[PDB]
């Protein structure tokens, strides 16, 4: 919740290292690592009042990161774990934000009003069930 | 949009609005009940490992047929041809 | 008990598709059994009249 | 995360020492190795602003291997093993980036 205190807010294209408990329809505790490829959208650098929206957050990679992780876990609780296996990247890339693009796939930023925040790519590399019988289980699935 | 609720919450006495509700922790307070639908998953894994491995003899029946059944095909051409050769021995024999 | 009861409905359905799939793959394959035999048959005939 | 510290950002034609973690449809952990054959785009040198941008980045070398291993991982999640290691060189290859060609 407050970890790092510095002055100097980056707001440069940079990552988020999340990492969140989630659970799904047939319930196999689940955790996965999140990138949250990241930058400031400041359409107006020169206008001071737009500026000075940008720290009406006081944590803004906590507000992003936690609302990423509820629009993960929520869509997720909609889904079987052996569909999630199959195609996890694409649903969770699609409920986080965006709507049909081409039903049809999502698009690829995530804006927040509040600050000017934005959220390009979302990357994951570690789906990882958490309890120890589950794995053992699916091992004797690939076996 | 019944439908979709909207994703505003105004406080009409102080001015007060909560914009958006976030959740990350859905966990039953009592344990049996996590050990009971731990159960679940682990029959609803099974389940589906039962049905991939279905597909897959599903998958390996129709290709035994399939080759089986071009075996028979092949199986009456080289018939058909050896006793066309049957002809000419049977003839002159 | 009641989340028993769910764990059979899921279940149940989960052994619904199973034997859906299985009968409609069967049937397929009743399907391209016919077909073979046919044209097995098919060239039985020629077997058969030079025969 | 951070290991490396250097001031000069290496540009030119070079790669990267990556292995990654990864899963598929029927669950067999696999390990594989990646190269990223890399190098920087900019066609207009003497421009500032343009070259200013090379440095937007903090963690060039991060970001790239993680997003390609979004990419590797999220595609081979929807493949079986034994098609994966049929035709693993060309899937990995092709979901990364691009299309049809």
């Amino acid at each position: 919740p407050h970890a790092r205190r510095a002055l100097c807010l980056l707001l440069g294209p940079d990552f988020f290292t999340d990492v969140i408990t989630i659970e799904t329809a047939d319930h196999a505790r689940l955790q996965l690592q999140l990138a949250y490829n990241w930058h400031f959208e400041l359409k107006n650098r020169n206008d001071p009042a737009e500026a000075a929206k940008l720290f009406s957050v006081p944590d803004f990679v906590g507000d992003a990161c936690k609302a990423i992780a509820s629009r993960v876990r929520g869509a997720v609780a909609s889904v079987t774990f052996d569909d999630f296996h199959k195609n996890s990247a694409r649903i969770i890339r699609m409920a986080v934000f965006g709507f049909e693009m081409s039903l049809p796939k999502a698009r690829d930023q995530a804006v927040f009003p509040q600050n000017g925040l934005v959220v390009s790519s979302v990357d994951v590399q570690s789906v990882e069930p958490v309890d120890q019988r589950t794995r053992d289980a699916l091992q004797r699935s690939v076996q | 949009s019944l439908p979709k609720a909207r994703d505003q919450a105004v406080f009409p006495q102080n001015g007060l609005v909560v914009s958006s509700v976030d959740v990350q922790s859905v966990e039953p307070v009592d344990q049996r009940t996590r050990d009971a639908l731990q159960r679940s998953v682990q029959l609803a894994i099974e389940i589906t490992t039962n049905s991939q491995e279905a597909a897959a003899k599903h998958e390996a029946q129709r290709l035994e047929q399939e080759a089986r059944g071009r075996l028979e095909r092949q199986k009456i051409l080289d018939q058909s041809e050896a006793e066309k050769a049957r002809k000419e021995l049977l003839e002159l024999e």
